[PDB]
């Protein structure tokens, strides 16, 4: 799960991470109405998206940068009246881009020299790393790339945590000399503690700043959330504003259904993320373009059914519906029954194919055939893919 | 070392298997499948439960209590996620020699602690978490995979994905060919057991004389195995080696930092065709993986 930069700016400042001071502005105006409440020399502006890349980025209005800065409040408005409601495209994000809403509006600093730091679990080391480059930026991929050498790592041990030589040498390496190593060092074990206590995979700082006046500021905040973390972290969920994805995700999220969308009209189901993308595959063999696909896992509800092809026949792109559920807990005639309830206690106006498999799915498909609606049921996933894909023409 | 307790992947009908979250739903569960099975179930544990009588079998409080009472050599996870982490804990504590954590959910954070001592000690092999299990066809069943089709066979299976893992086995029974040992070793990215564990299982097992590896985009572990079998599956006793890879049609997702692409530096193209650079036949169709491997039989005169 990530948050907005200025979301986690404050989980920075309310542990020790130094960071410029903002003001959130919800509508174009207060924007720079803000920058004034704020009162300083100069100003800059950030559109708050999910999303890293903004100062290379190309709002659809045709502004050229998402992040800008000036002495003027009264441009600070006129940027921002510019930006809030477009679509701010970065590299990161698709084509489409990503609608802006919110604006920061901080009080910019002057830059003497750019690093860049991370701090994140890494599968290769086995646990957090310290990740940074003296050269950072907004071109810290393709120094990363073309001098991969400029690249420190520092494998931190989780027992015994950021240790005082570790977080003194990722200074030196970033080159932090001076007084200013000490200083770095301490925001880099300030970063280690912050980053176990809300169970964040990434933490990333870009630019890992060095002022002129001698001050290291983390000027960028990009964090990405550990979902399994959820259940402790509760403070920190409830700050996600879920308006950005589709409203029909976040709905599918209040039955533990995981849901994705896609350009289609077959709308699949199935229970297991990486069969349920292998699903996707094989309907794209057979000349079908998936729509999406609800991912159950493992668990079986009656209740989750119901809704289940609620979301999907809600979406008016859909033309047909594919099930396929290969190892539920249930014995899936039981389920079978719950397709056949959900189908009437909401009729559809799409085909709908089926195909199961586990504990005794001889009878199970028997209540699928002798039912009356419209269900075709599928002996494989090859079977699956080829009803589906005919059933739009 | 850990890579030691490797071999302890490999059950059979003598482990005596215990299962821990016993009374919860799951744990009574896929223990009466376990037990329809044939699996060897000596008990299990339930905290403050300990000496009831769960499914006819002995309940219970810690693992070593159930362990040394009951001789144990495996025992299979259905904790919750906020104290899985601590039940695998006890479990390498108890010095079991299998454990296999089927609960998913696990922080990152619990499963890095896990790991950490995990990797210190030689007794205790982990699988998961986050996986359906492992599974001898016919012998020994610990996990959640349906065990109505498997047929024991000639092929292992390692897979990396959940339910897509029952395709590989359902269809390796019908062309006829069958499991030796299928593991699953789970979706997390902190886990016990990875490809190469497996395919070194696999290739030293006369049992296993072709195998089946199924991974999907993300991570680096598809590229990891293709160097393996580079290294140990190259040359006169080459063991035909297939695999098929997910998502190589999913879009691409939203990014937030640049981390990962200074580690990367993926999926679908990058795993395909590493993969195949290491001389594995990689089926695009998910539905085609027992045609696929059977016809590699054919091809090298091994039916
Ligand atoms: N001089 C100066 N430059 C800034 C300041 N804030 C941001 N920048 C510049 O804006 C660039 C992009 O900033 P940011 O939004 O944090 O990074 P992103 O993840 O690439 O969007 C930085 O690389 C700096 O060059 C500031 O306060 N002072
Ligand atoms: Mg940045």
């Amino acid at each position: 799960m990530n948050l907005q930069e200025y979301q986690s700016k404050k989980l920075m400042s309310d542990n020790g991470v130094k960071v410029q001071r903002f003001f959130v502005a919800d509508t174009a105006n207060e924007a720079l109405e803000a920058a004034k409440r704020l009162n300083a020399k100069e100003i800059v502006l950030k559109a708050q998206i999910l999303a890293g890349g903004r100062g290379k980025g190309v709002f659809s209005s045709g502004l050229k940068g998402g992040v800008h800065l000036t002495k003027d409040p009264e441009v600070v408005g006129q940027l921002a009246k510019q930006m809030i409601g477009y679509n701010l495209a970065t590299k990161q994000t698709p084509k489409e881009g990503v609608k802006v809403n919110k604006v920061m509006v901080a009080e910019a600093l002057d830059i003497s020299r750019e690093t860049y730091l991370a701090i994140l679990m890494d599968r290769s080391c086995n646990g957090p790393v310290l990740v940074g480059s003296p050269q950072g930026g907004v071109d810290i991929e393709e120094v990363a790339a073309s001098n991969p050498e400029l690249i420190f790592k520092e494998q931190i041990d989780i027992i015994e945590g950021i240790k005082d030589s570790q977080a003194q040498r990722m200074a030196e390496n970033l080159g932090f000399l001076g007084p200013l190593q000490n200083q770095a060092a301490d925001q880099i074990k300030k970063l280690y503690n912050l980053f176990l206590k809300i169970d964040a995979t990434q933490v990333e700082v870009n630019p890992f700043g060095e002022t002129p006046e001698g001050q290291v500021v983390c000027f960028d905040a990009k964090i990405n959330f550990d979902d399994n973390a959820e259940f402790r972290q509760k403070d920190i969920f409830a700050m996600d504003d879920k308006s950005e994805n589709e409203p029909i995700e976040n709905e599918a999220a209040k039955y533990d259904l995981k849901y994705i969308g896609l350009d289609g009209n077959i709308a699949c189901f199935v229970n297991g993320a990486g069969l349920a993308m292998a699903t996707c595959d094989i309907i794209f063999l057979n000349g079908g373009k998936p729509a999406n696909f609800l991912d159950l896992g493992g668990g079986v509800k009656e209740s989750q059914v119901y809704q289940a092809f609620k979301l999907l026949t809600a979406d008016p792109k859909v033309e047909a519906i594919l099930v396929n559920i290969f190892g539920g807990i249930v014995n899936c005639a039981i389920i079978a029954n719950g397709i056949t309830k959900a189908c009437r206690e909401l009729e559809l106006k799409v085909p709908l194919v089926v195909r199961l498999e586990g504990t005794n799915v001889h009878e199970a498909q028997n209540i699928l055939t002798n039912s009356g609606l419209p269900i075709t049921s599928a002996v494989d996933l090859e079977d699956a893919a080829k009803k589906a894909v005919a059933s739009v023409t | 070392s850990y890579t030691a307790s490797r071999k302890h992947l490999y059950v059979d009908k003598n482990t005596k298997v215990i299962c821990q979250g016993f009374t919860g739903k799951q744990g009574t569960f896929h223990s009466q499948q376990a037990l329809e099975y044939g699996t060897n179930l000596v008990g299990g544990t339930t905290p403050g439960k300990g000496g009831k009588t769960h499914l006819g079998l002995p309940v219970f409080n810690t693992v070593k209590e159930a362990k040394e009472q009951t001789g144990a050599t495996a025992s299979v996870i259905y904790v919750p996620p906020p104290f899985a982490a601590a039940a695998i804990n006890e479990a390498i504590d108890a010095e079991v020699p299998l454990v296999v954590c089927i609960t998913e959910g696990i922080p990152q954070q619990d499963m890095v602690r896990v790991k950490h001592r995990l990797l210190r000690q030689g007794k205790t092999r982990l699988i998961g978490p986050n996986c359906p299990g492992v599974i001898n066809p016919g012998e020994c069943k610990i996990g959640i995979m349906p065990g109505h089709i498997h047929k024991k066979g000639r092929i292992g299976i390692v897979s990396r994905s959940g339910t897509l893992t029952y395709e590989a086995v359902h269809q390796t029974t019908q062309v006829g060919l069958g499991q030796s040992l299928c593991v699953g070793i789970g979706g997390d990215p902190f886990n016990g057991t990875d490809f190469t564990d497996c395919l070194e299982i696999f290739l030293n097992d006369p049992a296993t004389e072709g195998i089946i590896l199924i991974g999907e985009i993300g991570g680096n572990a598809e590229e990891n195995a293709a160097e393996f079998l580079k290294q140990h599956n190259s040359g006169p006793k080459s063991k035909p080696v297939v695999s098929f890879i997910a998502g190589l049609t999913a879009p691409p997702g939203r990014r937030m930092g640049h981390a990962g692409a200074i580690i990367a530096g993926g999926g679908a193209k990058e795993k395909i065709t590493a993969l195949q650079s290491a001389g594995v036949v990689v089926s695009m169709s998910p539905a085609q993986l027992g045609t696929t491997i059977y016809k590699e039989f054919e091809k090298r005169k091994m039916l």
